[PDB]
């Protein structure tokens, strides 16, 4: 039987070219003798392109293709959290079965137009640079992209971190479920991944979806897919994920492999017409529901590699087109002692001030004019010596906010503490304190609040803004404190 | 008549009928499927058999799968009816409201007014805000590049658009969403709801939405524009009004088109865009024009990939632009609103021939104060305010008094300020700059002319000051 | 003169008519 | 079963089976030759056909001409006899030293070790090179990687690394010649042999040799790394014991790839590459590395075509790694060596509650000072020095002194410097910077820290140059 | 090897210090050493065609220059000192030559001989 | 591009003519540091002919080199030395011009053809220095060297 069988007519380069499986979707995941499995993704008039999910070697000329009705859909829910599960959910962390009682397909339409409201919810990285000048919003879309090496696996494994001190709180609001898939990546990488998460006890909220560099194309094809059904659980059943993505170049190139073999037409880059096709419609599937629908939200950190910075490349157009905001890293940035690498004048967040809470907003937006008025300036600082008093006053400002803006890895803070210490710089208390000083400084500083004054950290929160007795509280813990540093 | 899917490769659908074959251009509807799968014929393969692009996911389709031809190109809902809505690229409603009820319908395809049809007539289109009227004027049938991005009052001025051409003109408007993306064009809708431009109680709507969204194949995204393209050419053809159409945005449009290129085998051209890129724009532009019968008039959205204004797609696009809308940063950062740039926008009709000798003129002083305003800002950081001459002290003055008479109030953010908003007639927009150019306002004081309508109400906000 | 240069044909112009001042 | 070539172009072969048809990856053995010649099965075209790579010259082939399967893949002989030995792609000995007597032999390909092999284990490799321990430090069962372009150091580097680490290794060594000069195979053979590490007459010999070099055809090449990598992949297993292993150069892996990728009908990807690239790697590189059973530290010297990193191939290998040592042809050119670029150059472990703060504290520093130099070059260059601040014209003082510092005669590279061989332990490495930055040495000329060793040198070299 | 050992690097070092000391403002005597080296021994590599150089006449010519002896020499004549001193040694000293090159070495002894040539004929040829 | 990177190797004497150079309105545009010739050799044409030549060009490129720095800076921010290569070359640019009998319509000026001799004479002068305190226009659009001196006391 011809309709619900065939035989391989071709096989080579993860391409099987099947005479017969007349009744095949489109899509369809096909099983061979051998057992590796198979999707049809080329019915042509005499044949089926099969994309290969596996070696090639078991797969000979004249071997059986079955449909077994099978339905390319993925186990999901809370039991896939502390999990890492192949592009298919099946574990690989040698811990036994996922112990799973619901399933979703990877391939499913984005909530329309009408089921959504507007992004308003913060989504705390807790990265200064980011949850200030570049806030995300629960729902949102928003690009970690920058050159190798920048730093930008590290910005969603400290955004992921960051969600402890939320998720072992007794506010089911402010939950937050992670997923990160990893593809293209090398395994021992990903283990150190792990790893990181497990000791920051993280992992436990985390769902790790790795489809590693020997992992068949078709995998690292459908892992941010299947990593996205995931997450979608939880944005229909009432909850909030975040979603990273590292990286989509990687994954691209894994399609672009699939589409030339199977002989599609090249087009920039090789790349198939449908390229921007296949990410734009992963990352539309992120999305802020109404509470007609559960009031629900699955938030997504695409991650794109960049080529010497060529932001305008197909692969980088495509997802800065898609998406909501971009946080580019840069390397001279990064060895100018600027970690988190962010260049904050391209950086962008288009949701902005509607995902940011009223105290970092105030302080916030200072920052932002200030340092923007630096960059106007900033280049005669080292050939300036007969500057305005006025222009003098914004480097110094410029030089000590940035400062502030540096943070330590593996160290998210929460969002009172970050506005507590942009409150230093903001107010002018460091504008006679040495630029090498200020990270020492923080540190101390910080260190204090957290253990003296955790009272003025529980009230900067409660009210909304810095209240005139906040304002107060703070005056003098400075001016103080910045007294016995430089004693 | 029926035929039968043959070949599946991701978006693109081959199929095989018996008897009478689609031509191409037409719309195909193929059976068996939960929701509607349209296959726009693309090419006569010979042997019976057509190459189509699916208007959807092809997901599922299986060999064998029956298709009906319509009979017709994509055929979407238009008239009144439609005022309020929000529909895809194939004219089903996707706000969730139920059936366009119109009486007629129309395909999207259509060639371009012929030569006799044109008006050999070049008039502004009034918009009622001073800025654009005075120094960049919008040509009635004419296209509009705009420029900004996010967060310079792009969505405003828009609604704003809407509301006075709905008011001066007594035209409607159609929006065009190419490659729009869902979070925004939910967003959008409600801003529009929220400013009156959309009203879903009664039937007093003023723009029609159709959204191809960017998760939907490059098919759909290419075809959008001219989905409400169709729904604009019913005003201007059946109603004879003076209709506008935004294009949001144009980029999107172009790439779609170089998508649908790259799936259908052909070879790219320069830069990788498809070879048909002027052909692709030019059967969508020449619609866009003054008819004996009525006018569409566009404005478009513009991307410049790689900040390259010689790119292929912008060069193909500043062919069929009147006019440019520049929306900066930097003046929104000045509390202008709207944050129009008054020295990178332009107008091919700012021409003494087109707009008169008396509109020429006062343009092009206002330009000029602008510029020499520019000149200065250095010597007034370097010698201060009071090392001007005499004349050049007035020439500050002026400009900075020219500078805040360029904003306006917005009748479409009446709701968010509690100020009344102004559409300013035309020749109160040529008097207002003609007489503060000629200093018969120099002893007003320079706030009073920020945020108001016609001159008589800067010198009512001047009395108001104490 | 002065010490500090970049000021066009200053210095050269009166090197060019030539103890010393800058 | 028996097989007849059909076609013959290059280096591809096409093979018809009347009977059972060999699975891709099968060794095929064609009859009537001289000296062995192997197919390998890369696909099935159709209609009892296969395609096959060639891991020799195809001259002489005829069509009609026999074909046998050997019913696997390519198997070559692994174990301690393969110590002091050098062999070729397929096993073969190549040394003019008789048979190789193992008591058991290996596919060259196999599955890579899975996610619950892995090891999260990490501990620093000491160099004795100055930037690479301060800036990028290797470590322990890591893979580490060369990148650079056409004759700026790889080889070079690696023969260094390998004169500095691996003759006082307790384990094994592995060295795999891939796509390199066959002058430099002869080279490390009996320098090797002087050195003691292979020894000729008993059983001593601490490494084995794989070589195919840019003389081979391209399916010999294409396949000589895994064979490298399965001696390597062995001595961790089946002995468990630390392994190092040696590639130069890993590119001419992917190289090959290319070479047949259009005989094997595809259609090209960007940069003309094979559009199996990335995953070609990735099964690759995934064999690679250390895993519970055992500990290999890897190091691959990385060619980067027309000295552009962008290009697909190094590209997608950084990935792979877990530090980079990038070197630059400009670096080269003003004749610091080795010419590792500072500002490209990384390491997994550099943190510091791995290396500890001080080592860390330093590193970035260094980077600090050279980055802001960079960006005042250009500028300065024109705009004049004298217009300098006194702080800002001591950074420029300073980084110019570090970036000599970086610089490091080494023991293999006597022919080239007229300099002797110098190896710098750790702490004076970071000691020594730590007092550059210091402003110690201001007064120091900047010639004093050009190749030298410690810092100690520097110093004695200023009073040589005093008169 | 005894004249040329170190030669390509300092070269390079002095190419480079040549364009970094370019906007030309005091320099210490290690720097200003370098580039008088640098520019007499690029000189020195200078070459007519289709008259190539025996050994031992090449490593008299670096010789002259590595060793310093021409440091002093106003760089613009390094040409024609190099072959005056060529045409000098070639009838005068074959003896010399001729060890340097059956040896293919410069001995302690050969060195005292190129010392005292270079220093006294430089100077006649300076007078 | 192939088809004229191609031609090169099938010539024993190149003129590559220079838009750039053209647009300053040097004619012929003759690039003098792209246009090589197989018989430039001591040997052929003499070592005076030889010397003058790579004179010529050694100060063009001199001259090439020091071009960047002008554009951003400009004529002052040069030592006393390189103004000195600067206005020489400028000269040297200038005389390698001529007036073609052939394009008299869009020069103004009666077409020129120079002796050899007077070619390398006027050169030499040039580079001995001999016409420093002649301004540049002089030697645009002439012959011989003669006419040069002639169009400068004729300059007032
Ligand atoms: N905020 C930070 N401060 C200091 N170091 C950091 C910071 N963030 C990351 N790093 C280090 O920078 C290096 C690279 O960061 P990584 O997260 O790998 O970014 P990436 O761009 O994803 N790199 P890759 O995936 O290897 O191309 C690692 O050594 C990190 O430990
Ligand atoms: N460490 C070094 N010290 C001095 N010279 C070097 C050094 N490394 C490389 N070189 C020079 O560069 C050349 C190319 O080195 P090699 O290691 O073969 O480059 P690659 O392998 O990157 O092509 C060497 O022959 C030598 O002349
Ligand atoms: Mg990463
Ligand atoms: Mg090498």
């Amino acid at each position: 039987d011809l309709e619900e069988t065939g035989r391989v007519l071709s096989i080579g380069d993860g391409i099987a070219r099947v005479h017969g499986l007349r009744n095949v979707q489109a899509e369809e995941m096909v099983e061979f003798s051998s057992g590796l499995k198979g999707m049809s993704l080329n019915l042509e008039p005499d044949n089926v392109g099969v994309v290969v999910f596996g070696n090639d070697k078991l797969i000979k000329e004249g071997d059986i293709v079955k449909r077994t009705g099978a339905i390319v859909d993925v186990p999901v829910g809370e039991e896939l959290l502390g999990r890492v599960v192949d592009a298919l959910g099946n574990a690989i962390d040698g811990k036994g079965p996922i112990g799973s009682k619901a399933r979703r397909r990877v391939g499913l339409k984005a909530p329309g137009i009408i089921p959504r409201i507007s992004v308003r919810e913060p989504m705390q990285t807790g990265i200064k640079a980011v949850d200030s000048l570049v806030p995300i919003g629960r729902g949102q879309r928003e690009l970690i992209i920058g050159d190798r090496q920048t730093g930008k696996t590290s910005i969603a494994i400290d955004t992921i971190i960051n969600q402890k001190r939320f998720n072992d709180g007794t506010d089911e609001k402010k939950k937050l479920y992670c997923i990160y898939v990893a593809i293209g990546q090398k395994r021992s990488t990903v283990a150190q991944l792990v790893k990181r998460l497990t000791d920051a006890d993280a992992m436990k909220y985390t769902i790790v979806v790795s489809a590693t560099a020997s992992d068949a194309a078709p995998l690292q094809y459908l892992a941010p897919y299947s990593g996205c059904s995931m997450g979608e659980y939880f944005r229909d059943n009432g909850k909030h994920a975040l979603i990273i993505y590292d990286d989509l170049s990687k994954q691209a190139v894994a399609y672009r492999q699939m589409s030339l073999l199977l002989r599609r037409p090249p087009g920039r880059e090789a790349y198939p017409g449908d390229v921007f096709y296949l990410h734009s419609r992963l990352l539309e599937r992120a999305a802020k529901m109404n509470d007609a629908f559960g009031g629900g939200s699955l938030t997504a950190l695409p991650v794109i590699e960049t080529q010497a910075g060529d932001v305008s490349a197909y692969i980088p157009t495509n997802v800065i087109s898609i998406t909501d905001g971009q946080i580019f890293l840069e390397t001279e940035l990064f060895y100018k002692g600027i970690r988190p690498a962010i260049n904050v004048g391209l950086s962008v967040s288009r949701v902005g001030s509607a995902a940011q809470t009223r105290a970092m907003k105030q302080v916030a937006g200072t920052m932002k004019l200030e340092l923007a008025q630096y960059r106007e300036v900033a280049a005669f600082a080292q050939f300036g010596s007969d500057l305005d008093a006025a222009t003098q006053q914004l480097l110094s400002r410029g030089v000590r906010l940035t400062e502030l803006l540096k943070q330590g890895q593996y160290s998210p803070m929460a969002i009172e503490e970050q506005v507590a210490v942009i409150y230093a710089g903001v107010r002018g208390y460091l504008d006679k304190l040495e630029p090498s000083k200020i990270t020492k400084f923080e540190n101390a500083f910080l260190s204090h609040v957290i253990s003296q004054h955790q009272a003025l950290l529980s009230k900067i929160r409660t009210d909304g803004k810095i209240s005139e007795e906040s304002d107060a509280k703070l005056k003098e813990i400075v001016t103080n404190f910045l007294a016995g540093f430089e004693a | 008549t029926t035929g039968r899917i043959v070949a599946v490769i991701g978006a693109v659908v081959d199929v095989q009928f018996d008897e009478g074959l689609p031509p191409i251009l037409n719309a195909l509807e193929v059976q068996g499927r939960e929701t509607r799968l349209v296959l726009e014929v693309a090419q006569h393969l010979g042997e019976s058999t057509v190459r189509t692009i699916a208007m959807d996911g092809t997901e599922g389709l299986v060999r064998g799968q029956k298709v009906l031809d319509s009979g017709a190109p994509i055929r979407i809902p238009v008239g009144p009816e439609t005022l309020g809505r929000i529909m895809n690229v194939i004219g089903e409603p996707i706000d969730e409201r139920g059936p366009i009820k119109t009486k007629q319908f129309a395909a999207i395809h259509a060639e371009a007014p012929e030569f006799v049809e044109m008006s050999v007539e070049q008039e502004i289109l009034v918009t009622g805000i001073k800025v654009v009227d005075l120094l960049a004027p919008y040509a009635k049938g004419g296209k509009i590049g705009l420029f900004g991005g996010a967060g310079v009052g792009k969505t405003v001025l828009i609604m704003e658009l809407i509301n006075n051409v709905a008011k001066a003109h007594g035209g409607y408007s159609v929006f065009a969403g190419v490659g729009e993306r869902t979070r925004e064009g939910n967003d959008l809708y409600h801003e529009m709801i929220e400013s009156g431009v959309i009203n879903l109680k009664d039937a007093t709507s003023k723009v029609a939405l159709v959204y191809g969204q960017m998760n939907e194949p490059p098919g759909a995204r290419a075809r959008v524009a001219l989905t409400g393209l169709t729904v604009a050419e019913y005003f201007r053809d059946q109603e004879g009004q003076d209709v506008l159409l935004f294009i949001d945005n144009i980029f999107r449009f172009t790439q779609a088109g170089s998508e649908v290129s790259a799936l259908l085998g052909r070879i790219p051209s320069a830069v990788g865009y498809q070879p048909t890129l002027a052909t692709d724009m030019g059967t969508m532009q020449e619609r866009i024009t003054t008819t004996k019968k009525g006018s569409i008039t566009s404005v478009q959205a513009i991307y410049v990939p790689a900040d390259d204004l010689t790119d292929p797609a912008p060069a193909t696009t500043f062919a069929h632009l009147d006019a440019t809308t520049v929306l900066s940063r930097a003046i929104a950062e000045l509390g202008i609103y709207p944050a129009v740039d008054p020295l990178d926008s332009t107008s091919r009709i700012m021409d003494p021939n087109i707009v008169g000798s008396e509109h020429y003129d006062v343009a092009r002083g206002v330009q000029k104060i602008l510029q020499d305003y520019k000149s200065l800002q250095d010597i007034i950081a370097i010698l201060g305010m009071d090392e001007l001459s005499e004349e050049d002290k007035l020439t500050v003055s002026r400009a900075r008094k020219i500078q805040r008479f360029l904003s306006q109030p917005f009748q479409v953010a009446e709701v968010f300020t509690g100020h009344l908003g102004k559409l300013v007639p035309l020749k109160e927009t040529i008097k207002g700059f003609q007489q503060i150019l000629a200093g018969e306002y120099d002893h007003l004081p320079e706030q009073a002319f920020y945020m108001v309508g016609p001159i008589e109400e800067a010198v009512a906000k001047a009395d108001k000051l104490a | 003169s002065s010490d500090r240069g970049l000021c066009g044909a200053i210095h050269s112009s009166v090197a060019k008519q030539m103890i010393g001042v800058g």
